[PDB]
């Protein structure tokens, strides 16, 4: 027989999963700053150019985080 | 292998070689088909088929 | 220069600076097609294959062909 | 082939039934099929899902 | 380079901007009307569904199971 | 069908000969000798000049904007400038109205579903239009 | 090819049914989306072009590795 | 908002200076000295020339008609003329289709009252359109 | 006065004539459709009148004068 | 048949999943404060600059942590 | 007996899973930049060729994240 | 009693799971380029040769991600 069911609590589960991807982003941030300090110690003269590149890496990694976050919020309110 | 050949510097030079003339004709076809589809498939008088719910590919492949 | 992925080939120089400086340029002997020759636009003076046929004319011809291809059935529809 | 199948199934289930229509009607149906092709998976689903309360014919119209 | 005796270019730009603004006004109006009609059609379908449900309920009562 | 064509051609020839513009006559004679079309050549020349004057238009636009913003334009304001500005305002208004009509793709405002005029839409003689 | 078909379908949809936004006040969003779609189109075509040749290289290299695994070379004297 | 305007003006000025056309540069210099607009003057010149060349167009049309009818055109027919005629035919066809669409004021043919598609007209989401 | 190397004027005239002919075709089609719809509406009104007359006749019979 | 179901306790599950996003965030912080020691020991003269960058990275990671925390609380009290 | 069931809200679940695919992508991007800083600090004259390769790696990694994101949006609209 | 049930929506769940495989692939690709940058700074004379090997590794790693993506399409389109 044809049965159609609509569960109204499964828009929460999908939202939680989309938030998990943030960990892969947050950890990625620490890695960039984990190695930035070492690079600064190795070559203190480039404290500026390295910092700019690290900001570029953080922004791009955060861009992935916000792409995932968009799915998280869409399914939370829909 | 993309080694050499005639290379027009800009649009106006595409008429300096028959092959590039055909190429620009093809590009015109390609890019001008899209506006045609815009006008044809977003027309005011365009109407959905009344019997569209009678059958669909979705039920057939299912 | 480039047109999409198609790059214009460039001839490598073969003469040294000393020998090159001693060369006398006489554009009077050059063909009319290549005078004031510019590596960045060598075909500026090149003749058209068909007189009066512009590139834009061909582009518009292709666009018109597309419009015909998409609109002919609207004016002369045929039964299945 | 897909266009002809759509026209046949949606307008009688037989070739003669489709031929009973006029050329303009066939043009309309085929252009709607083109619309459906263009929408694909990125478009509204009312083109093939009948909303509740719709007065248009259902799947059992010709049965 | 003397001061310009005419302002043709600015006037042309203003003409284009005015036409564009009018187009935006018309587009906004049409979009609002379309949304209103979509909502009206949805309400009509909902009312039809409710009427059909009421008719089915009455027929069920007539069945008397 | 033929006499009329001959008469029209003769009239146009008389008018063409009548004009006393040295440049126009010279161009006509040159094109007739070469067998080319003068009007088409003029069109192509104008299009080429406009294509080569686009950035000139941009520079003139910026210069005019600076002239107006600096207040120098209003320092020498006269009645003629007032007339031109009135013409400009009229064109702006008519263009705005035309733009609105095209934007909504209808001369009249669309009828809302709750309006009592919906019946008129239902009772259209030709629903296609 | 699955990915190419899906992306081309999406590009066709947005180009045909949302180009009017160029004339509207949200034209900037459509322009950004169109530029992104063009970039993705170019990137996908380049990636596929490279990957086809590379996969053919690997396909032949597997066979050659099979052959080489059982080849023995003598030294000239 | 201001830096962008300055950058655009600078780019246009560089491009305008780049062109090596003696006539264009001379006209630009003269108009800048006089403070007038070169592009507008070119537009007015072109319109005046076209206004003075209308009867020239008529005479050329009649001459071309005589040339074609006399059969001299087909005597020297070549492949280039074939290409031009194909272009001409394509433009004729597309213009005919556009004319039909405008004449009926609808992309698609109107639906007859006896057609089964009338229901679609009745079930329009927005009757105004 | 040499023979013309181009036929631009004739081509332009032909372009105008082709567009005009297309316009005539579209106008004829639209006029025919409008006449058909007018006749259909007239028939609908006539049918409505006949139905009203039949209802009035039935009501008259129920009156039984 | 059309059946609509509303499962009430699934708002907890979505909350729990979003908490996992903190696993990476907490780990990412440890990476920063791990390399910081190595950078300081290598170049003790630059402790202040390295320490400031470590704080910067911690703030960026904490931002993602709050994003996940925000989703968890919303799905908890909704 | 033959029973056919159609669960609606499952598409939210599948979409959330695809979002997790961006965890590795975000982490992978962060790894590239972290390595870039060290390479620049240990070879400061190559601040451009390394930057180009970092961009190339990001593009490929972004491509993988976009392949998954297509499924994430597609299922959300299915 | 014998009851046979066919749930349609499950194909979404399996599709999302396969997308998770891209997390490893995307991360794996970033690892290769990270080593590439840290290797070009140790022996720049071979940068062209290393870049070639990096690309070969990218495809092999990428090839696996396609396998998973194929399964996603199979179930998403069935
Ligand atoms: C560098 C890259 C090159 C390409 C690489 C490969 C491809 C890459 C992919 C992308 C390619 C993009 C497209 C190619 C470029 C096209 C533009 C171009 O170069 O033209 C130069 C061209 C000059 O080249 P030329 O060879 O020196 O031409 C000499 C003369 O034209 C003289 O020519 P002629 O002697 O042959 O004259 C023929 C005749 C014939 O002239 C005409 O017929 C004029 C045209 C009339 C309109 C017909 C339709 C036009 C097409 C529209 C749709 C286009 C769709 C495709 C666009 C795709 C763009 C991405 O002319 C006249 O008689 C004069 C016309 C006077 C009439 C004016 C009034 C017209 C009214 C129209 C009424 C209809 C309106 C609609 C509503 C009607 C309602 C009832 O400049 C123009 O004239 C352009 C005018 C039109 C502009 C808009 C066109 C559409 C949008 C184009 C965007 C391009 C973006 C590029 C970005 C690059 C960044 C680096
Ligand atoms: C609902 C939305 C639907 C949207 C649909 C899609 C919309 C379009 C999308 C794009 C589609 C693809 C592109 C297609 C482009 C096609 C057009 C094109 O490229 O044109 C260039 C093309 C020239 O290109 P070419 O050959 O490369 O030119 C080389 C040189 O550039 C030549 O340079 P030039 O120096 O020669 O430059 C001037 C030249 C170039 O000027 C232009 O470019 C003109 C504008 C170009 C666009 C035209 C688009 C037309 C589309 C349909 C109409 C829409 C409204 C147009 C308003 C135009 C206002 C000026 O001017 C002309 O072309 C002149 C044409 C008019 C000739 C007038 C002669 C009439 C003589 C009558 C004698 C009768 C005697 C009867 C005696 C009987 C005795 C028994 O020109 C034309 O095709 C002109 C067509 C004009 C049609 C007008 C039709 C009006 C309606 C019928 C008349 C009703 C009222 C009067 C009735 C009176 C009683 C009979
Ligand atoms: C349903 C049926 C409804 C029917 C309604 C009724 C229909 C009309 C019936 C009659 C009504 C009474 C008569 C009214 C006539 C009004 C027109 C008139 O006379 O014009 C002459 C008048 C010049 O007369 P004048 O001042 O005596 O000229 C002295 C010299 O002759 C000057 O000589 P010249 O050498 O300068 O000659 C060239 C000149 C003359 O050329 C013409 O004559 C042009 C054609 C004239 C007719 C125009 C009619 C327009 C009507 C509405 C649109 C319909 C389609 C028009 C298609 C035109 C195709 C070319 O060209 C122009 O006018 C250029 C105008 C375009 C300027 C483009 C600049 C854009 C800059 C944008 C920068 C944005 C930066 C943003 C940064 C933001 C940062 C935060 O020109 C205009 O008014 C031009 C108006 C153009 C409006 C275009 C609007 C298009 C739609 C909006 C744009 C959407 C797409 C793009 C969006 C992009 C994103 C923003
Ligand atoms: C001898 C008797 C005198 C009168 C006696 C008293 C009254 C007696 C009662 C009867 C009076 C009849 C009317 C008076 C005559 C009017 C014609 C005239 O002489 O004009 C010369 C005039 C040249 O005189 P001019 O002072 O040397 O002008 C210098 C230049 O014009 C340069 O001017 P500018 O420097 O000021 O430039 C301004 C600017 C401004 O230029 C423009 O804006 C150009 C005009 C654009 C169109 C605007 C609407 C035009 C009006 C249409 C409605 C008219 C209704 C009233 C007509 C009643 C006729 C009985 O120009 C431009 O930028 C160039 C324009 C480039 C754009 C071209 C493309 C336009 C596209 C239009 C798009 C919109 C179309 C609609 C659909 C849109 C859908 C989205 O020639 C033209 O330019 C005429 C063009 C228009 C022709 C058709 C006009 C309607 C029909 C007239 C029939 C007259 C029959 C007379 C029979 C006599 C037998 C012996
Ligand atoms: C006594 C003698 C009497 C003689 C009378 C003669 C009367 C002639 C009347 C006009 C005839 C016109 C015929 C041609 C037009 C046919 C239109 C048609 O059938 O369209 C339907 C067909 C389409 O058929 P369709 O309608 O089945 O297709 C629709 C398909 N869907 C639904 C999917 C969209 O149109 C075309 O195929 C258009 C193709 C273009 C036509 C123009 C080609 C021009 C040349 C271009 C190539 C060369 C370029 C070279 C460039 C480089 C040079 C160096
Ligand atoms: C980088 C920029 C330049 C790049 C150039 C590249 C080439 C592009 C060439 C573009 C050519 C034209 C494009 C046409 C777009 C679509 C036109 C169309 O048919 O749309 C109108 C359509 C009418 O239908 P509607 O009733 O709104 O709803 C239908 C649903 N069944 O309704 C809609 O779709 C809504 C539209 C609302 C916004 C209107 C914007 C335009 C307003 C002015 C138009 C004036 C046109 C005048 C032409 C006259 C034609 C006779
Ligand atoms: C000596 C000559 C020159 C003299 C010049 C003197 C100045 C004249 C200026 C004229 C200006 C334009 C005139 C406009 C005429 C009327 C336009 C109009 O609104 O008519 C369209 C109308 C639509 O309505 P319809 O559905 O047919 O029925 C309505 C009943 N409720 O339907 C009709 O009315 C039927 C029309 C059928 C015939 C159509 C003919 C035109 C075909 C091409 C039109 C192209 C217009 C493109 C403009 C685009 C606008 C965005």
């Amino acid at each position: 027989s044809t049965v159609a069911i609509s569960v109204q609590g499964l828009h929460y589960v999908g939202t939680g999963l989309a938030a998990i991807a943030l960990a892969g982003v947050g950890l990625g941030i620490g890695t960039i700053f984990g190695n930035l300090l070492v690079a600064c110690a190795r070559q203190p003269n480039l404290t500026k150019m390295l910092f700019n590149y690290a900001i570029l890496g953080f922004a791009l990694t955060e861009a992935i985080g916000l792409f995932a976050l968009m799915l998280a919020f869409l399914m939370l309110f829909s | 292998m993309l080694l050499g050949g005639f290379v027009p510097r800009r649009f106006s030079q595409f008429n300096r070689d028959p092959c590039w003339m055909f190429f620009i004709f093809s590009v015109g076809f390609w890019l001008g088909e899209y506006p045609a589809m815009m006008i044809k498939y977003n027309a005011r008088d365009l109407v959905y088929d009344p019997h569209r719910y009678v059958w669909s590919h979705h039920d057939d492949h299912h | 220069y480039n047109m999409l992925v198609f790059r214009d080939p460039k001839r490598r120089p073969q003469l040294s600076e000393e020998e090159r400086a001693k060369v006398v340029v006489n554009q009077a002997e050059w063909p009319e097609e290549f005078k004031d020759f510019d590596p960045d636009d060598p075909y500026k003076n090149s003749p058209e294959i068909i007189k009066g046929m512009s590139s834009w004319n061909l582009f518009l011809w292709g666009v018109e062909c597309a419009f015909i291809y998409q609109f002919y059935e609207l004016v002369f529809p045929k039964s299945i | 082939d897909h266009v002809e199948k759509a026209m046949i199934m949606r307008w009688g289930g037989t070739l003669e039934d489709v031929r009973k229509l006029s050329a303009k009607d066939q043009l309309r149906v085929r252009c709607f099929t083109d619309i459906e092709k263009l929408y694909s998976a990125y478009g509204p689903k009312d083109t093939y899902l009948q909303p509740p309360g719709d007065t248009l014919p259902g799947k059992d119209f010709y049965r | 380079k003397a001061a310009p005796k005419t302002l043709h270019q600015v006037r042309n730009v203003a003409y284009f901007f005015a036409a564009w603004l009018g187009v935006q006004k018309g587009y906004i109006e049409k979009s609002a009307n379309d949304r209103l009609w979509v909502e009206h059609q949805r309400k009509v379908r909902q009312q039809n569904v409710e009427r059909q449900q009421a008719l089915d309920s009455i027929k069920l009562m007539q069945q008397g199971v | 069908l033929c006499n009329a064509a001959s008469k029209v051609q003769a009239r146009s020839a008389k008018k063409l000969a009548a004009l006393t513009d040295a440049g126009i006559q010279k161009t006509i004679s040159e094109h007739n000798a070469n067998g080319t079309d003068a009007a088409v050549s003029s069109t192509k020349r104008y299009l080429a000049e406009q294509r080569q004057l686009f950035h000139y238009r941009v520079v003139r636009f910026f210069d005019e904007c600076h002239y107006i913003i600096s207040g120098e334009y209003f320092a020498q304001y006269t009645k003629v400038n007032l007339i031109w500005d009135l013409r400009f305002l009229t064109k702006l208004v008519v263009l705005f109205l035309i733009g609105t009509v095209l934007g909504r793709q209808s001369i009249f405002p669309p009828i809302d579903p709750d309006s009592p005029l919906v019946e008129a839409l239902v009772t259209k003689v030709n629903p296609n239009y | 090819h699955f990915l190419l078909l899906m992306f081309f379908d999406f590009f066709y949809f947005i180009f045909v049914f949302f180009f009017y936004g160029v004339f509207c006040y949200w034209f900037i969003l459509f322009i950004f989306v169109f530029c992104f779609c063009l970039l993705f189109y170019v990137f996908l075509y380049l990636l596929d072009l490279f990957a086809a040749i590379l996969q053919l290289f690997i396909f032949c290299n597997m066979i050659l590795q099979l052959i080489m695994d059982f080849l023995l070379f003598l030294l000239f004297v």
